[PDB]
C-alpha cells in the first residue's frame, strides 16, 4: 500500500486557480490512489487556539501523562499492540460484500460519475481529480478493509455507508473544488434591485424569472441572499 | 390558508429583535444623546420616496395616503388627526386590531430598520460617529472637542437631517450633552453632562460583594475626574490613534496600586474568618451566570475593563492591568484574569 | 389472622434456605425485614409460610427476573401482584377487582420511546430544567422511523396479498426504462416539482397521466406507492398508479410486537365482561365557554348527565371564543387572567351537581385556542403534541372533582385491553386545502379520511413545514398498534362513526352546529355508540 | 549541557499570539503563518533559556521569543499595513 504525501504548485492550495492548475499530477498517477485528502489551512480562530493549546501540551512534557493515561483508560492502544493486532486482522479476516452492500455500492458508483459528469459539463474542461473503475474497487475496498477491522467475515450496509462517506470526505471534496460571468452579473444585479434588502422569495419563482444558478450559492457565501426553509425559500439576509 | 402553519408566516410573526448599533469606548469629544421620535409615522410617510414576503403595495399606499391626510390634519389645528397618528403608530402591531395583518407589520419593521440606518449613514455623512442608536435615541460623537462649541453645530446637525425628504416628519430633540463619557452599554455608562454634572449608571456594580460596591463607585468617580484633568491639561496645552487622554492612569496609578495590595491584605485576613462573610458575597441577580471565587479579583477585573473600553490608552491600562494581576500572581493573559 | 411481630434474625435462617438454595434469590438485610414484617402481619408464629414465600418467587422470578429481591419495591410488587391473584381465585385481601387499577390515561409526555430498528427490531429506549428538549438527530430520523415503520406495514401485507417488489429510489439511476414499485414520501422540491423521498434518495415525479385511487386522501408529506416507469433521459419517474399503503389489523400488529402476562389477559378479559354497564361521553368540539348561549346549554347538559353519571366525561379543545396572546391593555382583557375567569365561572357551573363530578373521570383535552398553545399560533394549528392545558388555571375545576386529568391533545387511553386514542384536529379542513390536484358524498369524504389516516398510519401524515411536531413525541402520533378505538375530533367534518380494519372512528363534532348542543355517548363493552342532541 | 523545559508559562498568552498571528496574515499579508511558527516560539524561547544556561524557561524567556517571532513576522509585511500591524501586536511586547 502505498502512501504518498504530496504538496499542490505554489505551495498553498491557492483556490483562485483552477482545481486542474493546483495538482501537477496526471490523471493516470491520480486513478491509482483511492483517497486523495486535500487538506487546508482554515485559519479559524476557535480551533486555531485549540491547536495551539495542543501542541504546547505536547511540548510541556503533559503529552507523556496525557497519552498513558488514555492508553491505559482504554480509549487507545499502544504501537505494540495496534501492530499486532493489525497482522492478526489481516491473515484472519477477508471479508467480501453481501448483495444488499453491492446494490448500494452500485447505485452510489453512479451517481458520483453523474456528479463528476455534471461538472465536467459545466466547467468544459476534464476534471483534474478522475473518477473512474478504480474508485468503485476503491470502495470496496474500503468497505472490505473496515469490515476487516471487526473480523466481521461479511460486509453488511453499515461499513458501506462507511466506506461512501469516507470517499465523499476524501476524493469526492478533492474534486468538487471550484475557482457565464454575464449571466451571472446579470442575475445578481437583477435580483438585487428587485428582491428587497428585507424580505424573501421563493426559489420556484426565481426559476420562473430565469439553469444551475451558482450565482444564488455565490451569493450566500457573500452573506447577501440565505436559503433558510429547506431551500424552498430565498431570504436577503441584508447586504 | 391562515389557519395553518406556514414557516414564512410564522418567522416574519416571530420576529421583532431591533439590531442594535453599539460602540463601546471613552469619547472625550462632545456626544449628543439625540432622542428620536415618530420614526414610525415618518416612515410609513416617506415610504414612497415576486417578493411573497412583502406586504400588499396598495394597501401600504393607501395607509400612506391616509396617514398623509391625518397628518397634514393635525399640522392645521386638528385635535384627532393628531390622537390617530399616534394610535396607528402603536396599533399597526396590536393583534387585537380589527385590521392587523402580520406582513403589514413586518413591513413597517423592515421599513423603520432601513430607516434608522439611513438616519444613521446620514449623521455619519454629515461628521459625527454613532455610538447608540435603539430607534428611541441615538447618540453621535460630534467632533467638536470644545464643549462651547456646539449649539450651533447641533442646530446645524438637526438642520441638515431635515433637509433630507425622507426625515422631514422625522422630529428630533437633543436630551443631553455629554462632555465626557465612558461607554460600555445602555446600563454600563458614566461621563459629565450637561460639562458639570455627573452620571455613574454602573450595572456592573450590582455583581461585586457589598464590600466592594463602594470601591467601585468610588474609583469610577477617581477614573472620571482623572479623565477630565487630563482632557484640561491637553485643551489647554494645545490651545483613535491618540486622543487627549494619553497619561490619565499615572494620575492614579500608584495610589490605586497601593489601595489593591492593602485589600487584598484585608481580605486573606477576614476571607475564612466568619462575621465577615456578610460583605465578602457575591450577590444574586437575574443575569448572573459567573462563579466568583475572588471578589476582589472580579473588582479589579471591572475596573480595568471599563479603563480599557478606550482604545487610545489601551497600553498604558494594559500595563497598569499586569501590575494589579501580579498582586493576586496571575498571569496578564490567564482565562480567569 | 392472629398479629405479631418477627424480627429478622430468627426467620433468616429459613427465608435463605428457600430465596437462596432453592431458586438463587440474594435477600439483603432491609428486605429481610420488609419479609418479615409482611410475614409476622399476615400470619402468626411464623410457621406455615412456606407456600406463601413460595408463591413470593416464583412469581418474582416469572414477572421481574433479577435478584436482590430485598429492595421495598419487588417484594411490595409481588405482594400485591399475589393479593390480586387470590382476589380473581374468588390472607390480606379477599375483595373484588377494580377497574381503577386497570384504567390508566397515557399523556404524550408518559409514553414508551419505540425506535425501530431499520432490519428488523422494535427497540425500547425510555434531567434538568431542558430536560425536554429533542436534540437534533431526533428531528433527522423524526421522517426515518415514520418510513421504517411504513416500509415495514407494506412488506408484511402487500407483498403477501398483492408480487411486486419495493425499489429503493437509489436503485432507478442507471436503469433506463423498465418498471419499478416505488414507497416514497410525495412532497414538493425546492425547485417546485413534485418528488418522493426515500431513505435512498429522491426522484422526481410526472404526475401527468396518473390513475389514482379514488379513496384517499392524497397530500404532500403523505407516504405512498407509486409504479411507473423510470427514464434517464431528464431523470424523471412518469408513475401511472399511486396509491396509499395498505392498512393492518390491530392484532396482526399485537403479535409481531408480543405485548401483552397471561394473568393480566385473563384479568382484563374478566372485567371487560363483568364491567358491561360503563358509559363514556364525548362532548362536542369547541367548548366556547365565553359564550353565554354555549354556557346555558352546557348547564342543561350538565343537569341530563347529573341522573345517570358516565364513567368519563371527555371535554374537547379550543375552551374560549378566542385565541389567547399577550394583550396590551390597562382593563380585564388579560388574556390570561379571563381564561382563569372562564375556568372559574365553570367551576360554578359544574359544582353545583353533586351526583355528577363524583365517580366520573374527567379528561380535558386543549385545542387551537388553549392557554401555552395559542401564544405563539395564534389560534392556529401549531405544534401538533399540545402540552395539557397548564394546572395554574384549574386550580377550582381539580378543587371541585377529585378524579379530572388534563391531557394532551392525541392523548391515550388504556381503559381495557383496548386503547381509545383521542384527537382535536381539523384534519378534513387541512386535508381538502392541501390535496393536491390530478391531470389526469358526505359519508364518502368522511371515509376518506379515515381511510387515509388509518392507511397512512399517522396522525397526522403532513409535512414538518405544515404541522410542526417535537421532534421525540413522534411516536404519540404514530398509529403503529393502530388503537380499536379513535376519537377524531374534528369541527369542519360532519358528525360520523364508521369503523375500519377493526377500528372504530367516532368524530362528535362541533359543540353547536345549527341551535343544539351535540355530544356523543360510547359504550366500550357493546363498541356502540350514540348521539345525544338537546335542544338550545 | 542544557536543556531547558517549559514547565512554568503562560501557554494563554503564546496561544493568543498564535491567533493573532494566524488573523493577521491571513487578511492583508503573504508570510504563511503555520503550526510551524507556532513551536518557533517555544524553540526560541528554550534557545534564550539556553543563553542564561538556565535549565528552565522563564517568563522573560518566553516574552522575548514572542517578541522576536512578532517582529520578523510585522517587519516583512508592506509598509502600508505595518504601523496597524504593529499597533495591534504591541499588548503583547509590554515592557519593551
Amino acid at each position: 500500500s502505498v502512501l504518498a504525501a504530496a504538496n499542490p504548485i505554489y505551495g498553498r492550495y491557492d483556490d483562485l486557480k483552477s482545481p486542474g492548475d493546483n495538482i501537477d499530477f496526471q490523471t493516470t498517477i491520480l486513478s491509482r490512489f483511492d483517497m486523495i485528502f486535500i487538506v487546508k489551512d482554515d485559519h479559524n480562530e476557535e480551533r486555531d487556539i485549540s491547536i495551539a493549546n495542543h501542541v504546547i501540551n505536547i511540548h510541556t512534557g503533559n503529552a507523556n501523562a496525557m497519552q498513558n493515561q488514555q492508553e491505559e483508560n482504554g480509549s487507545e492502544i499502544s504501537i505494540e499492540k495496534m501492530k499486532r493486532y493489525i497482522t492478526y486482522c489481516r491473515l484472519k479476516c477477508a471479508p467480501r460484500l453481501s448483495p444488499q452492500a453491492a446494490e448500494k455500492l452500485s447505485s452510489n458508483f453512479v451517481t458520483i460519475r453523474k456528479q463528476l459528469l455534471i461538472n465536467e459539463l459545466e466547467s468544459t474542461e476534464r476534471s483534474s481529480i478522475p473518477i473512474t473503475i478504480r474508485q468503485l474497487e476503491a470502495i470496496i475496498r474500503i468497505t472490505e478493509s473496515l469490515a476487516k477491522l471487526e473480523l466481521s467475515p461479511i460486509a453488511q450496509e453499515r461499513h458501506v455507508d462507511e466506506a461512501i462517506r469516507l470517499f465523499q470526505a476524501s476524493t469526492m471534496d478533492a474534486a468538487s473544488q471550484d475557482p457565464s460571468l454575464s449571466e451571472i452579473r446579470r442575475f445578481e444585479q437583477e435580483l438585487k434591485r428587485r428582491l428587497p434588502i428585507g424580505w424573501s422569495t421563493s426559489y420556484q419563482t426565481l426559476r420562473r424569472e430565469f439553469a444551475l444558478d451558482k450565482a444564488l450559492y455565490a451569493l450566500e457565501k457573500h452573506e447577501t441572499i440565505q436559503l433558510r426553509h429547506q431551500g424552498q425559500n430565498i431570504y436577503r439576509s441584508g447586504v | 390558508i391562515q389557519n395553518d402553519f406556514d414557516l414564512n408566516t410564522s418567522w416574519i410573526m416571530n420576529d421583532s429583535e431591533f439590531p442594535k448599533i453599539n460602540n463601546s469606548g471613552v469619547y472625550d469629544n462632545v456626544v449628543l444623546d439625540v432622542g428620536v421620535d415618530n420614526l414610525t409615522v415618518n416612515t410609513i410617510l416617506t415610504s414612497a420616496l415576486f417578493v411573497h414576503d412583502a406586504f400588499s403595495n396598495d394597501a401600504l399606499n393607501v395607509l400612506r395616503g391616509m396617514l398623509k391626510e391625518w397628518w397634514d390634519e393635525a399640522l392645521k389645528e386638528n385635535s384627532t388627526a393628531d390622537l390617530l397618528v399616534n394610535s396607528l403608530a402603536s396599533w399597526v402591531q396590536n393583534p387585537n386590531a380589527k385590521l392587523f395583518d402580520g406582513l403589514l407589520r413586518y413591513h413597517v419593521h423592515n421599513l423603520t430598520k432601513k430607516a434608522l440606518l439611513q438616519l444613521v449613514n446620514e449623521f455619519s455623512a454629515l461628521g459625527s460617529t454613532i455610538v447608540y442608536a435603539d430607534r428611541n435615541q441615538i447618540l453621535i460623537k460630534t467632533n467638536k472637542y470644545s464643549p462651547e462649541n456646539c449649539y450651533a453645530y447641533s442646530q446645524y446637525m438637526m438642520k441638515a437631517v431635515r433637509t433630507n425628504p425622507m426625515f422631514s416628519y422625522l422630529d428630533l430633540n437633543i436630551k443631553r450633552y455629554w462632555d465626557l463619557l465612558i461607554w460600555m452599554d445602555k446600563f454600563n455608562f458614566s461621563g459629565l453632562a450637561c460639562d458639570y454634572t455627573a452620571v455613574s449608571q454602573w450595572q456592573l456594580k450590582k455583581f461585586l460583594s457589598p464590600i466592594y460596591q463602594p470601591e467601585f463607585e468610588d474609583w469610577m468617580m477617581i477614573i472620571l475626574d482623572s479623565m477630565l484633568k487630563t482632557k484640561q491639561s491637553y485643551l489647554k496645552l494645545n490651545s483613535s490613534v491618540e486622543n487627549s487622554l494619553n497619561g490619565f492612569s499615572h494620575l492614579f496609578s500608584k495610589p490605586l496600586m497601593k489601595r489593591v495590595k492593602k485589600l487584598f491584605k484585608n481580605q486573606q485576613e477576614f476571607i475564612l474568618d466568619p462575621q465577615y462573610e456578610a460583605d465578602y458575597v457575591i450577590p444574586v441577580l437575574p443575569g448572573s451566570h459567573l462563579n466568583v471565587k475572588n471578589p476582589l479579583l472580579e473588582l479589579v477585573k471591572s475596573l480595568c475593563h471599563v479603563m480599557l473600553l478606550s482604545k487610545s490608552t489601551i497600553l498604558e491600562i494594559r500595563t497598569l492591568r499586569k501590575e494589579l494581576l501580579k498582586i493576586f500572581e496571575l498571569r496578564e493573559f490567564a482565562k480567569v484574569a | 389472622v392472629l398479629p405479631v411481630k418477627i424480627q429478622p434474625p430468627l426467620l433468616r435462617p429459613l427465608a435463605y434456605r428457600v430465596l437462596s438454595r432453592k431458586y438463587g434469590l440474594s435477600i439483603k438485610s432491609d428486605g429481610l425485614s420488609a419479609l418479615a414484617e409482611f410475614v409476622g402481619t399476615n400470619i402468626g408464629a411464623n410457621w406455615r409460610q412456606g407456600p406463601a414465600t413460595i408463591k413470593f418467587l416464583e412469581q418474582f422470578a416469572a414477572v421481574w427476573k433479577q435478584q436482590e429481591r430485598g429492595l421495598f419495591i419487588d417484594q411490595s410488587g409481588v405482594k400485591e401482584v399475589i393479593q390480586e391473584m387470590k382476589e380473581r381465585e374468588k390472607p390480606e385481601s379477599s375483595k373484588a377487582l377494580d377497574w381503577r387499577d386497570y384504567f390508566k390515561v397515557i399523556n404524550a409526555s408518559q409514553q414508551q420511546r419505540f425506535s425501530y430498528n431499520p432490519h428488523k427490531m422494535q427497540f425500547i429506549f425510555v434531567g434538568g430544567i431542558a430536560g425536554f428538549l429533542p436534540d437534533i438527530e431526533d428531528k433527522v430520523q423524526m421522517f426515518l422511523t415514520r418510513y421504517y415503520l411504513t416500509n415495514d406495514r407494506v412488506m408484511r401485507n402487500e407483498n403477501f396479498q398483492n408480487s411486486m417488489s419495493i425499489t429503493p429510489i437509489k436503485n432507478l439511476l442507471g436503469r433506463d426504462a423498465q418498471n419499478f414499485l416505488l414507497l416514497g414520501l410525495l412532497n414538493k422540491n425546492f425547485k417546485g416539482n413534485w418528488s418522493l423521498e426515500d431513505p435512498s434518495g429522491s426522484v422526481e415525479i410526472d404526475i401527468s397521466q396518473t390513475i389514482p385511487t379514488q379513496g384517499h386522501y392524497y397530500v404532500p408529506g403523505c407516504m405512498v406507492l407509486v409504479e411507473g416507469i423510470y427514464y434517464s433521459v431528464g431523470n424523471k419517474f412518469h408513475v401511472t398508479s399511486m396509491t396509499l399503503p395498505p392498512g393492518e389489523r390491530r392484532e396482526i400488529t399485537l403479535e409481531t410486537i408480543g405485548n401483552l402476562d397471561k394473568d393480566l389477559k385473563i384479568r382484563l378479559h374478566l372485567l371487560e365482561k363483568e364491567l358491561t354497564d360503563h358509559k363514556f361521553v364525548i362532548l362536542g368540539a369547541n367548548l366556547f365557554l365565553d359564550d353565554l348561549k354555549i354556557m346555558t346549554a352546557l348547564s342543561k347538559i350538565l343537569q341530563k348527565l347529573n341522573d345517570d353519571p358516565p364513567t368519563l366525561l371527555i371535554w374537547q379543545g379550543s375552551f374560549t371564543s378566542v385565541p389567547v396572546f399577550a394583550s396590551m391593555s390597562s382593563r380585564n382583557i388579560s388574556s390570561s387572567t379571563q381564561f382563569k375567569n372562564n375556568f372559574d365561572a365553570l367551576a360554578t357551573l359544574l359544582s353545583r351537581f353533586d351526583n355528577l363530578t363524583e365517580n366520573t373521570t374527567m379528561i380535558f383535552i386543549p385545542g387551537p385556542n388553549d392557554l401555552w398553545g395559542s401564544m405563539v399560533s395564534l389560534g392556529a394549528s401549531g405544534t401538533l403534541p399540545q402540552d395539557p392545558i397548564p394546572s395554574a388555571f384549574t386550580k377550582k375545576i381539580n378543587k371541585v372533582c377529585k378524579n379530572v386529568v388534563w391531557s394532551s391533545n392525541p392523548t391515550r387511553i388504556a381503559y381495557l385491553s383496548q386503547e381509545i386514542v383521542i384527537f382535536r384536529d381539523d384534519l378534513s379542513g387541512r386535508f381538502k386545502r392541501h390535496r393536491l390536484e390530478f391531470p389526469f358524498q358526505k359519508v364518502q369524504e368522511t371515509r376518506k379520511l379515515v381511510k387515509t389516516i388509518l392507511d397512512q398510519g399517522h396522525l397526522s401524515p403532513f409535512l414538518d413545514s405544515l404541522r410542526p411536531i417535537s421532534w421525540d413525541l413522534d411516536h404519540t402520533l404514530t398509529l403503529c398498534p393502530i388503537p380499536s378505538t379513535m376519537v377524531l375530533c374534528d369541527t369542519t367534518s360532519a358528525q360520523f362513526d364508521l369503523t375500519y380494519n377493526g377500528c372504530k372512528v367516532i368524530n362528535p363534532g362541533s359543540f353547536i352546529h345549527n341551535r343544539r348542543a351535540r355530544y356523543m355517548e360510547y359504550v366500550p363493552s357493546s363498541k356502540k355508540t350514540i348521539q345525544e342532541e338537546i335542544y338550545i | 549541557k542544557i536543556y531547558p523545559k517549559l514547565h512554568q508559562m503562560d501557554m494563554d498568552k503564546v496561544s493568543r499570539v498564535y491567533a493573532d498571528l494566524r488573523r493577521e496574515s491571513i487578511s492583508t499579508g503573504s508570510f504563511p503563518i503555520t503550526v510551524r511558527h507556532l513551536e518557533s516560539i517555544l524553540r526560541i524561547a528554550e534557545s534564550f533559556a539556553k543563553m542564561r544556561l538556565s535549565e528552565f524557561v522563564s517568563s522573560y524567556d518566553l516574552d522575548r521569543a514572542i517578541k522576536v517571532v512578532v517582529d520578523s513576522f510585522v517587519d516583512a509585511q508592506k509598509v502600508s499595513v505595518r504601523r496597524q500591524l504593529r499597533r495591534s501586536f504591541a499588548i503583547y511586547t509590554l515592557g519593551h
